[PDB]
């Protein structure tokens, strides 16, 4: 039995609580909204046999990007994804924003950065892939919030790198 | 002149100090000061300065003399002056620290008065004497608030102090606490402002740890007096979202106890008001998450009574799966080991474990056998029968023992425990209550023994079954469960009979 | 260091002990049994510690002497008021006094202090 939280972090309108219906409750697409405040679901993985992790996602609401992104909601979390629009120039800038805001306010027991995962939703890979060498980030996968291709390997491939270390 | 350079000099700071080890006796200075009206306002009010440091026997004679000469000068004076009231305001608040004091500002009801017209007519739009004043009503609340009328005037005033200034953390910390306190004097419109105050409050402040803590607790304490609006909070539109900022407020602040305990707190009476928020906080996974934050804070006896009681508020009605029970009940029984003492959290632990107990078949029994290996049944039998007091935990006891009896391996540990002179003992204790003697008497057929009338003795066991049979004579459940408890007991020995 | 004494003040009824210890600490009909007081004196000058004596005013009328011996002690200082228009006779008045305190306190300051002086003789005096 274990515990983990995963903060998502984006910008607004981009489908953020798309991903975690899709990933917890099981809806995809729907009506795309605005997020009034931070939400919380529950996920539960059997990674391993006599081994349950249970998974708590935290989809912070990107409208207040301008305001000073409070500590606390970074105190003691494990685990981050990063989403943004592949349709926007501005959804990179403001990913790129998020993940120095998180360089500058984050910390670990072995002190080094939380894994992170850069995450093109609503499916320019080469592009991307210059970012991706440069930032040192975890990994790269581009998914489509109403089709739903890629998101559950992807958080796969997270969760096992996560319990890498 | 004098009064202003003493003003501006003790703005410096640590001239105070040297200024009340002198012997001139500047306390006597200002005082003999005071009716020019522009001197105690231009004595700057320091005695509130002085008062952070004046001892409190000192301070008591001081508040005889400045309750006698600040009212009246203050009232005059600064009935026309913001800055006088202000000062005369938080000079009485300093005044007003000890604790015996109090009943002597209320000797006449002035200190009340004087706070509700400053409230009323000095700051109609300020924010400072606002702030003051609200600190005096805080400061101002004990068992001898009982002045209905007054008590009605400085709720309408506090409260739209709290929604005309609800940016700052000066209000709405004495504003919520003195509210919550208030609200559960009065209560033996009026509420949708209230939780619009209480929503902005845990809003506006997420990172102050007491304002969430007084607002929760003001949240908290209305909803507990005040049941019909249950359906008025919720996700749903013209409802205050709060169930989610209760949830973040604790989340971020599991390093601090009080926040935990006042959040706890509210969200179980809101989890009792109404039953459609359980199996959405679950779905938003807080059971296993309080648990470890219980797990965080297990040094106090307060928190794990708080967890303990959202638990049972938490799980009742419902049915979990058997990854739920191997996940939950040990921790609960570590928190009911590791706080042996603690009525009420002994109490509410058992509570739970009761509403919660009861290839799937082999599962459950690993769980049945963990369960039992966890020193279930010694840590039960210890609360009930340490404790022979608070029936409640007696039934609650008798009812988890009911439903441990038909598990796989229960028989031994129990008879070696001893549990069955327990269960005597507290029929012996409890010959009135009905529930205790149905529950005992179903029991003592399933946990004897032959070693229990072993020889042919056993005078206590026919004494309680006799005594309990006919003094309820006509209850038809009381007479079934005793008659085949009756029926087990004399498979064994038939001695028993002559007994 | 510990800056508390209890003081002491004896003598016959009138002598005065009541308002000589109002006079020198800022309806006295009687002073029934004891009267407890605590005086803090702080000296002006702020090298001398704050003393709190442990004030005793003692009764004057003698249906109260059987009581009184059960609560003189060492370890204090001692007032000896007597009025000075009754006479002579108060000095022999105050001897019981002393008999107690000297059997019960044998090394402790002893004060004498005539009151009622403002119509009392010279000629009394010496
Ligand atoms: N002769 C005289 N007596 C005074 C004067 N002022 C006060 N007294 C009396 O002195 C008494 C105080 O003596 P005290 O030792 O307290 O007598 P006790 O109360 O009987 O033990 C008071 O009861 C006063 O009535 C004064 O100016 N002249």
């Amino acid at each position: 039995d274990h515990l983990f939280k995963v903060l998502v972090v984006g910008d607004a309108a981009v489908g953020k609580t798309s991903l975690v219906q899709r990933y917890s409750q099981d809806s995809f697409s729907k009506h795309y909204k605005s997020t009034v405040g931070v939400d919380f679901a529950l996920k539960v993985l059997q990674w391993s046999d006599y081994e349950i992790v249970r998974l708590q996602l935290w989809d912070i609401a990107g409208l207040e990007r301008f305001a000073a992104m409070t500590r606390l909601y970074y105190r003691d979390a494990s685990a981050c994804v990063i989403m943004f629009d592949v349709t926007n120039a501005t959804t990179f800038s403001n990913s790129q924003r998020w993940k120095q805001d998180l360089d500058s306010k984050l910390t670990l027991p072995n002190g080094e950065p939380v894994p992170c995962l850069l995450l093109a939703n609503k499916c320019s890979r080469d592009q991307i892939d210059r970012f991706s060498k440069e930032n040192g980030f975890t990994g790269w996968t581009e998914t489509s919030v109403k089709e739903n291709k890629n998101i559950n390997e992807a958080m796969r491939v997270l969760i096992e790198k996560m319990m890498r270390n | 002149i004098g009064l202003k350079t003493l003003d501006l000099l003790l703005t410096s700071g640590k001239i105070t100090l040297l200024i009340l080890d002198e012997e001139s006796d500047i306390f006597m200075l200002i005082f003999d000061a005071m009716a020019n009206d522009e001197v105690q306002k231009l004595g700057c009010k320091a005695l509130h300065v002085l008062f952070e440091r004046v001892s409190e026997e000192q301070l008591t004679e001081f508040v005889e003399n400045k309750d006698y000469m600040i009212l009246l000068s203050a009232l005059t004076n600064f009935k026309d002056e913001e800055e006088i009231v202000l000062h005369v305001l938080h000079c009485l608040h300093s005044l007003a620290i000890p604790c015996n004091n109090v009943e002597v500002l209320m000797s006449g009801n002035v200190r009340c008065y004087n706070i509700v017209v400053e409230a009323m007519k000095a700051f109609p739009m300020s924010e400072r004497i606002q702030e003051v004043s609200c600190c005096l009503l805080h400061r101002l609340t004990l068992g001898n608030f009982f002045n209905i009328l007054v008590l009605n005037e400085v709720h309408e005033f506090v409260v739209k102090a709290v929604q005309q200034y609800p940016e700052n953390a000066a209000l709405q910390i004495s504003a919520l606490s003195c509210l919550a306190l208030l609200t559960e004097t009065i209560f033996l419109e009026d509420k949708l402002f209230w939780l619009e105050a209480c929503y902005k409050a845990l809003t506006w402040h997420r990172k102050n740890k007491h304002v969430q803590e007084a607002a929760c607790w003001a949240l908290n304490n209305l909803l507990m007096y005040q049941n019909s609006l249950h359906e008025k909070i919720g996700d749903e539109d013209g409802h205050f979202p709060a169930h989610r900022e209760v949830m973040l407020s604790m989340l971020m602040h599991s390093s601090s106890k009080e926040v935990f305990q006042a959040s706890a707190n509210a969200l179980s009476t809101l989890l009792e008001q109404n039953v459609n928020f359980r199996k959405i906080l679950l779905s938003k996974g807080i059971h296993l998450n309080v648990l470890e934050l219980m797990q965080k804070h297990i040094h106090s006896p307060e928190v794990a009574e708080s967890g303990c009681k959202m638990l049972n508020h938490l799980f009742e009605g419902s049915n979990t799966s058997l990854d739920i029970m191997a996940a939950v009940v040990p921790k609960i029984l570590t928190v009911m080991k590791r706080h042996e003492t603690s009525l009420p959290v002994q109490l509410e632990a058992l509570r739970a474990i009761l509403h919660f107990i009861v290839e799937f078949h082999h599962k459950l029994n690993m769980v049945k056998k963990q369960c039992f290996k966890n020193d279930i049944h010694k840590l039960v039998l210890a609360a009930l029968n340490r404790f022979i007091g608070n029936p409640g935990i007696q039934k609650c006891g008798l009812k988890v023992i009911s439903s441990i009896v038909h598990f796989p391996d229960a028989l031994e540990m129990l008879s070696l425990e001893g549990a069955m002179d327990s269960v005597l003992h507290t029929l012996q204790m409890y010959p009135d209550d009905q529930e205790i003697q149905c529950l005992g008497l179903s029991l003592i057929g399933y946990l004897i023994t032959k070693k229990n009338v072993f020889i042919g003795t056993g005078h206590l066991l026919a004494k309680i079954l006799v005594s309990s049979l006919y003094r309820f004579k006509d209850v038809a459940e009381i007479q079934t469960k005793g008659f085949q408890t009756i029926l087990a007991i004399l498979k064994l020995s038939a001695s028993f009979s002559k007994l | 260091p510990y800056n508390r004494m209890k003081l002491m003040i004896v003598g016959n009824t009138g002598s005065g002990k009541t308002t000589l210890l109002q006079q020198l600490m800022k309806m006295q009909s009687a002073t029934v049994g004891i009267d407890v007081k605590d005086w803090p004196i702080q000296i002006r000058d702020k090298r001398k510690r704050d003393l709190v004596l442990n004030v005793w005013d003692f009764a004057g009328r003698e249906e109260f002497y059987s009581t009184h011996p059960h609560f003189m002690t060492q370890r204090a200082l001692y007032l000896a008021v007597y009025d000075l228009s009754k006479g002579q006779a108060e000095v022999d008045a105050m001897k019981p006094w002393l008999f107690n305190i000297k059997a019960r306190a044998s090394s402790s300051p002893v004060i004498l202090v005539g009151t009622h002086l403002d119509v009392s003789d010279e000629k009394q005096r010496k």
